[PDB]
RNA sequence: UCCCCCGUGCCCAUAGCGGCGUGGAACCACCCGUUCCCAUUCCGAACACGGAAGUGAAACGCGCCAGCGCCGAUGGUACUGGGCGGGCGACCGCCUGGGAGAGUAGGUCGGUGCGGGGGA
RNA sequence: CGAUCAACGGAUAAAAGUUACCCCGGGGAUAACAGGCUGAUCUCCCCCGAGCGUCCACAGCGGCGGGGAGGUUUGGCACCUCGAUGUCGGCUCGUCGCAUCCUGGGGCUGAAGAAGGUCCCAAGGGUUGGGCUGUUCGCCCAUUAAAGCGGCACGCGAGCUG
RNA sequence: CGCCUCCUAAAAGGUAACGGAGGCGCCCAAAGGUCCCCUCAGGCGGGACGGAAAUCCGCCGGAGAGCGCAAGGGUAGAAGG
RNA sequence: CUGACUGGGGCCUGUAGAGCACUGAUAGGGCUAGGGGGCCCACCAGCCUACCAAACCCUGUCAAACUCCGAAGGGUCCCAGGUGGAGCCUGGGAGUGAGGGCGCGAGCGAUAACGUCCGCGUCCGAGCGCGGGAACAACCGAGACCGCCAGCUAAGGCCCCCAAGUCUGGGCUAAGUGGUAAAGGAUGUGGCGCCGCGAAGACAGCCAGCUGGUCGAGUGGCGCCGCGCCGAAAAUGAUCGGGGCUUAAGCCCAGCGCCGAAGCUGCGGGUCUGGG
């Protein structure tokens, strides 16, 4: 659907201190503003872990505004694997470039035949406006052999909806299964020793 | 067990050796280097291994003019 | 203004630049206490060795 | 096992294992993985033998993917020699990994036969490790 | 992507501000023969002589040797004595050849 | 001083590639010839000379389009001069001053100095 | 102009070996013995649970890999001792450790019984005589409740042997 | 064991180990001075013998070629032909 | 007056970090010359590939000798503060040219050594003078001219040995953890979450034959944080320095007071230098 969040701006404080007493600071901005904002990490989440990049976010902030946004980038601790950014996004009539949910729908002959699918895109980037932003896109699947493949030139488009990347783009593939039975010739393949590109005289 | 290796080249001081605001007199050297990383500029001449040098009164000046490279001048006194 | 500056805390076992900086200060001995005209040039070394000293401003 | 087929160079100074990992910190294949929570020199032997245990688990089924490659050549002098007369010998190849990172990751399997897989391939790590699934945190990346 | 012309153009005048004296610079049309001199120290023209803006006559070679003595006259008026001949793209030779020598000869000194 | 063109610099891709459009009065260009100067490791293709029937087709100049190229914040972060703590370590934190790179929003189909030729 | 004076700042124009027959001055600035530090190597104990065990991952075992302990092996280092720290093995005399060979006490067993396997507790005592070789070690004979493994400067030469 | 190039070298210079890697002990009478021209590798397409590659034609191609020999710096607005 | 150091300003740089545009490496997928393989052919090609895979493209990465980027810093010149056992010039006299620990940055070694070889700093060397660390050159504190039965503090401390708190307020720990160790294992304890399932009667069970029934309030998993438990075997007699300590005399957070050096102060004295 569509998911609301209480944000606040902040000021001079510290992105530590605020992140210590549990706000996880972002940004607010498009082509016409540039606002220094902190949510609340606990409620965020909640938000996020559903809405991400797929769903626009209104943001009830304390002026009395409603901005509605995209959060449009994440920054991850890389240690400690927790957000400690929030890039949002203020959505205006113009239409704009995101992320949109697929689904695969049905299953693949590969997948019957003990093949896995492979999902390499589990959405597509997109140029649409806001006001016609899908729920998801719906993706035939159940055609796949080991090892088919479709891409997003094989994606049939609500109206309105954009294509942002190339039609050559490959979006899923049904790939052969790991099998104890190729552990013995895998692991009867002798290796030969690593060859030197070589300097000099040589290289 | 033995190497193959173990040499190596006597350092040769490359570089810049007078910076922009600096006086120098005629002659003096400003930059030693390998092929142009410098470029003589106004009042200054090159040697035959690219050393920069002085060639009037007075002090340097460095430009950096894009994709022509950089340059290095002395401004008369 | 006028800063009044007191050495607290030992410059032994600090590098010779912050020692070099004392010297600048005028600051000597231990608990001595000096007083200097803010200017940037004296508040630099001043800051430099500000975790051997105690600043106060006066006038 | 996975080595390189080729180098410029064959032997690599140490180098140091500061600090969180520099990339590859987010789950980008699979639904599942295998997170190194300290830093380490990881052996071919040692990554081949926790790949082993994890298609071993599948016994048919599921795709594994591995996200470290050992390209670090790891040397050694012979033994009882003393210091010096050069560098040693290479004796294997392993991939320099600090926390963070998804070392491992499972894909197109249960998520109680994707929890126990990378468990049991965490056994054969000389690291901590911690499992994670997709988040769209992971998508936003 | 350069062409011939152009990297010929660019080597000889190069070469020119290098000794750093002003340049007198000729252009070389299909009917017309311009020539200015330039002070490249400050990016300034300081005297002009042009076929065009003389109106003058019919073989373009004996055309050049006039705008050559035109702009030597307007030259030392101004004090301008010495400076050096950019031969642009073209060959020393025929019309750009005699509006050299046409400057000299109007006494200017190269 | 304003407009267009021919020169010549500067800034050094926000100036580029691709696409489209437009300009020949003037200027430039291609163009017409190869007698003459001069020329082709062969070729008047190039360089060069003498010209002025044609055409702005190629080139070039001026516009327009963001598919690529190029520029690119704010915010956060890594790293860090200096001051401190923690671990047996690999390593990990704090204060203060400095603060990237990637990416995001977004910018861009140039700006400008001198001299001429033409126009208002 | 004559330099592989290439040991390349180039002792002479001109030069190799050997000493268990040896000597002097020096060094623990530097090796060999021991100790120390380290623990790669070694010995031992764990983690994981592929797989074996008619059946059954764990009675007994434990692929590929992972973490440690010890300080008995071979080493690395070169820190006290080179105005001396006597170096193997035996004999003698012991004393400690316990990761226990036996005896005592236990749980599990693929423990019918008897006898074994495996782990846990336990250092009180015990732990034989011979043949080979300098041997420690090891093989072998004949027995045994058992014929334990290690530390003590590989304990012990101002105690002996040699 | 002297000399040259790169790294180690901690963004001035310098910096060690029986640390990681390669080179030199020549050469050129043009491979030198100057003046004047010329611009590569590679890719696609086209062309008798002609081939992956001989020579020719076209389009694209900022330099990835070339510069006697190692490496680095440099470099077509030439130092290349 | 030029010095170390410092303030401003310009210029030089290619490390930390990061990046993949070059040189190489690289996992998977896509696309696609080459082979391999199969149906198919000798008559010259087809076609399919759950095969090995070039170039290219996408997702994700690695590099001392890769860099499209690129700090903090550092070097240098200028102006300014800086009068210091500062600096510059000529000359006389040396000694040293075995260093070592420690912190940070590297190589070597085994992400060993009271290891080794460089770099920047420091201390010991020469401060084996002083307080702390049980003891201990280089760890913390501090640069000892002499005297005092005076005062203030530093590190570290204040139950007794032993100078000063059995000091105050909040919390944890029951292991003497504190008072040496890892993978891994666990209904230890306290504390924050997060899912289920429950008076549409849950869970435990107590029954009749998984249903109900029976009672009448919770119950069952995940995960995170603090402090503890196991894993924990070595050789003369034991121990955290000892005694001894459990709402501590342990650990974490916050305070007030004291004790404590040859540091600082007070008083007196010496010597040299500078100035009256
Ligand atoms: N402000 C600084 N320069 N910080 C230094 C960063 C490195 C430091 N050792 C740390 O762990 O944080
Ligand atoms: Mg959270
Ligand atoms: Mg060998
Ligand atoms: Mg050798
Ligand atoms: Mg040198
Ligand atoms: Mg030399
Ligand atoms: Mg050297
Ligand atoms: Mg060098
Ligand atoms: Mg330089
Ligand atoms: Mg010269
Ligand atoms: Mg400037
Ligand atoms: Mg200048
Ligand atoms: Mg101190
Ligand atoms: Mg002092
Ligand atoms: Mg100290
Ligand atoms: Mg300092
Ligand atoms: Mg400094
Ligand atoms: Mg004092
Ligand atoms: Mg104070
Ligand atoms: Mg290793
Ligand atoms: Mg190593
Ligand atoms: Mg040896
Ligand atoms: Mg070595
Ligand atoms: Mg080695
Ligand atoms: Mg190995
Ligand atoms: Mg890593
Ligand atoms: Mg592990
Ligand atoms: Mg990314
Ligand atoms: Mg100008
Ligand atoms: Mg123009
Ligand atoms: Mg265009
Ligand atoms: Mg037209
Ligand atoms: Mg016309
Ligand atoms: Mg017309
Ligand atoms: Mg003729
Ligand atoms: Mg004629
Ligand atoms: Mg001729
Ligand atoms: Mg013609
Ligand atoms: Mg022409
Ligand atoms: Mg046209
Ligand atoms: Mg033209
Ligand atoms: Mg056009
Ligand atoms: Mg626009
Ligand atoms: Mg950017
Ligand atoms: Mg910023
Ligand atoms: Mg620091
Ligand atoms: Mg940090
Ligand atoms: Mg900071
Ligand atoms: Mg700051
Ligand atoms: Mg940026
Ligand atoms: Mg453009
Ligand atoms: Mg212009
Ligand atoms: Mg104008
Ligand atoms: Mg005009
Ligand atoms: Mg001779
Ligand atoms: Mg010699
Ligand atoms: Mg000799
Ligand atoms: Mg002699
Ligand atoms: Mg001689
Ligand atoms: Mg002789
Ligand atoms: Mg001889
Ligand atoms: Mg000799
Ligand atoms: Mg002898
Ligand atoms: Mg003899
Ligand atoms: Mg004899
Ligand atoms: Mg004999
Ligand atoms: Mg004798
Ligand atoms: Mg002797
Ligand atoms: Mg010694
Ligand atoms: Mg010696
Ligand atoms: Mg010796
Ligand atoms: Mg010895
Ligand atoms: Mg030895
Ligand atoms: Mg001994
Ligand atoms: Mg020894
Ligand atoms: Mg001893
Ligand atoms: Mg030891
Ligand atoms: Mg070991
Ligand atoms: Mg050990
Ligand atoms: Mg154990
Ligand atoms: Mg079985
Ligand atoms: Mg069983
Ligand atoms: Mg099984
Ligand atoms: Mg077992
Ligand atoms: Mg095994
Ligand atoms: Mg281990
Ligand atoms: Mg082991
Ligand atoms: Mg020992
Ligand atoms: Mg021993
Ligand atoms: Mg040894
Ligand atoms: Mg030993
Ligand atoms: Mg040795
Ligand atoms: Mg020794
Ligand atoms: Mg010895
Ligand atoms: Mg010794
Ligand atoms: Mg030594
Ligand atoms: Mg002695
Ligand atoms: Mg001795
Ligand atoms: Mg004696
Ligand atoms: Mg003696
Ligand atoms: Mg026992
Ligand atoms: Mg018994
Ligand atoms: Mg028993
Ligand atoms: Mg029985
Ligand atoms: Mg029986
Ligand atoms: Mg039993
Ligand atoms: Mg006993
Ligand atoms: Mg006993
Ligand atoms: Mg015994
Ligand atoms: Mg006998
Ligand atoms: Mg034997
Ligand atoms: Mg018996
Ligand atoms: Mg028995
Ligand atoms: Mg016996
Ligand atoms: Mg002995
Ligand atoms: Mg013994
Ligand atoms: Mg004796
Ligand atoms: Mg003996
Ligand atoms: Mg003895
Ligand atoms: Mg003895
Ligand atoms: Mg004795
Ligand atoms: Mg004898
Ligand atoms: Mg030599
Ligand atoms: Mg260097
Ligand atoms: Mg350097
Ligand atoms: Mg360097
Ligand atoms: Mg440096
Ligand atoms: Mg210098
Ligand atoms: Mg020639
Ligand atoms: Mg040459
Ligand atoms: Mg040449
Ligand atoms: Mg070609
Ligand atoms: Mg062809
Ligand atoms: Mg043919
Ligand atoms: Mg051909
Ligand atoms: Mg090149
Ligand atoms: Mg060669
Ligand atoms: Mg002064
Ligand atoms: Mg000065
Ligand atoms: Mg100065
Ligand atoms: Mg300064
Ligand atoms: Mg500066
Ligand atoms: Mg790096
Ligand atoms: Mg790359
Ligand atoms: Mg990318
Ligand atoms: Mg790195
Ligand atoms: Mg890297
Ligand atoms: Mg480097
Ligand atoms: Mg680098
Ligand atoms: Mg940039
Ligand atoms: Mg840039
Ligand atoms: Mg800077
Ligand atoms: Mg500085
Ligand atoms: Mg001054
Ligand atoms: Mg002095
Ligand atoms: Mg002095
Ligand atoms: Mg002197
Ligand atoms: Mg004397
Ligand atoms: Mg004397
Ligand atoms: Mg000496
Ligand atoms: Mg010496
Ligand atoms: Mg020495
Ligand atoms: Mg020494
Ligand atoms: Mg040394
Ligand atoms: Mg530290
Ligand atoms: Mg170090
Ligand atoms: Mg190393
Ligand atoms: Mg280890
Ligand atoms: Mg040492
Ligand atoms: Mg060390
Ligand atoms: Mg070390
Ligand atoms: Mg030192
Ligand atoms: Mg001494
Ligand atoms: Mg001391
Ligand atoms: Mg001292
Ligand atoms: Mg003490
Ligand atoms: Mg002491
Ligand atoms: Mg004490
Ligand atoms: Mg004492
Ligand atoms: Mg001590
Ligand atoms: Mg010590
Ligand atoms: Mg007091
Ligand atoms: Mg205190
Ligand atoms: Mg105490
Ligand atoms: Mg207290
Ligand atoms: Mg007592
Ligand atoms: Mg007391
Ligand atoms: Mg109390
Ligand atoms: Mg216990
Ligand atoms: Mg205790
Ligand atoms: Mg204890
Ligand atoms: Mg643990
Ligand atoms: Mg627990
Ligand atoms: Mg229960
Ligand atoms: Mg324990
Ligand atoms: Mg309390
Ligand atoms: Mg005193
Ligand atoms: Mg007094
Ligand atoms: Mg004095």
């Amino acid at each position: 659907m569509e998911y609301r969040l209480k944000a606040y701006y902040r000021e001079g404080e510290k992105p530590s201190a605020l992140r210590r007493a549990g706000k996880l600071p972002g940004v607010m901005y498009n082509r016409h503003l540039n606002r220094k904002v902190y949510v609340d990490l606990v409620e965020f989440d909640k938000v996020f872990r559903q809405a991400s990049i797929h769903h626009v976010i209104v943001l009830e902030l304390p002026d009395g505004q409603s901005l509605p946004t995209l959060v449009r980038q994440v920054n991850l601790d890389k240690r400690r694997r927790r957000p400690e950014h929030v890039d949002f996004f203020v959505l205006s009539d113009e239409p704009v470039e995101m992320y949109v949910p697929l689904r695969f729908v049905g299953t693949p002959a590969g997948v019957r035949a003990g093949g896995v699918l492979q999902e390499i895109h589990r959405d597509i980037l997109v140029k649409v406006s806001p006001r016609n932003i899908p729920e998801f896109i719906e993706v035939d699947v159940s055609g796949l052999e080991i090892g088919d493949s479709l891409h997003a030139s094989d994606l049939k488009l609500p109206p309105g909806v954009e294509l942002a990347v190339s039609p050559e783009e490959t979006i899923a593939a049904v790939v052969p299964p790991e099998d104890v039975e190729k552990l013995a010739e895998e692991a009867a393949a002798e290796v030969a020793e690593p060859e030197v590109i070589k300097k000099g005289k040589e290289e | 067990g033995s190497t193959r290796n173990g040499r190596d080249s006597q350092a040769k001081r490359l570089g810049v050796k007078r910076y922009e605001g600096q006086v120098v007199r005629a002659g003096n050297i400003l930059v030693r280097q390998r092929g142009t990383r410098f470029k003589p500029g106004k009042n200054v001449g090159m040697g035959r291994d690219f050393t920069l040098f002085a060639l009037v009164d007075g002090v340097v000046e460095f430009q950096d003019r894009g994709r022509l490279g950089r340059y290095v001048h002395v401004r008369p006194l | 203004p006028r800063l009044k500056v007191k050495l607290v805390k030992s410059p032994i076992g600090y590098p010779k630049d912050q020692k070099a900086a004392l010297k600048a200060l005028g600051l000597r001995r231990l608990q001595q206490e000096r007083v200097l005209e803010d200017t940037p040039a004296i508040r630099g070394n001043v800051e430099k060795v500000a975790h051997l000293v105690r600043v106060e401003v006066v006038e | 096992m996975l080595m390189p087929r080729r180098m410029k160079y064959r032997k690599q100074q140490r180098g140091r294992l500061k600090g969180a990992t520099k990339g590859g910190d987010y789950v980008a294949f699979g639904d599942y993985g295998l997170v190194a929570l300290e830093p380490a020199w990881i052996t071919a032997q040692q990554i081949e033998a926790a790949r082993v245990a994890m298609v071993r688990h599948f016994r048919r089924g599921g795709k594994i993917f591995i996200r470290i490659f050992p390209d670090k050549p790891y040397t050694k002098k012979p033994l009882e020699v003393r210091m010096g007369k050069g560098k040693g010998n290479v004796e294997g190849y392993v991939a320099v990994v600090k926390p963070g990172r998804v070392m491992f990751e499972v894909a197109g399997v249960t998520e109680e036969q994707a929890m126990e897989a990378l468990r049991i391939a965490g056994h054969k790590l000389p690291i901590k490790t911690k499992i994670v699934r997709r988040d769209a945190y992971d998508e936003a990346q | 992507r350069l062409t011939a012309y152009e990297r010929r153009k660019f080597r000889v005048r190069n070469r020119i501000k290098r000794t750093g004296r002003l340049r007198l610079s000729v252009f070389r049309s299909l009917k017309h023969i311009y020539a200015q001199i330039i002070d490249d120290e400050k990016g300034v023209t300081l005297v002009s002589a042009s076929s065009l803006a003389l109106k003058l006559k019919g073989n373009k070679t004996e055309v050049a040797r006039q705008v050559g003595r035109a702009l030597a006259e307007k030259a030392l008026a101004l004090g301008i004595k010495q400076v050096a001949f950019d031969r642009g793209p073209y060959k020393y030779h025929g019309r750009v050849k005699a509006l050299a020598e046409g400057a000299r000869e109007g006494g200017l000194e190269f």
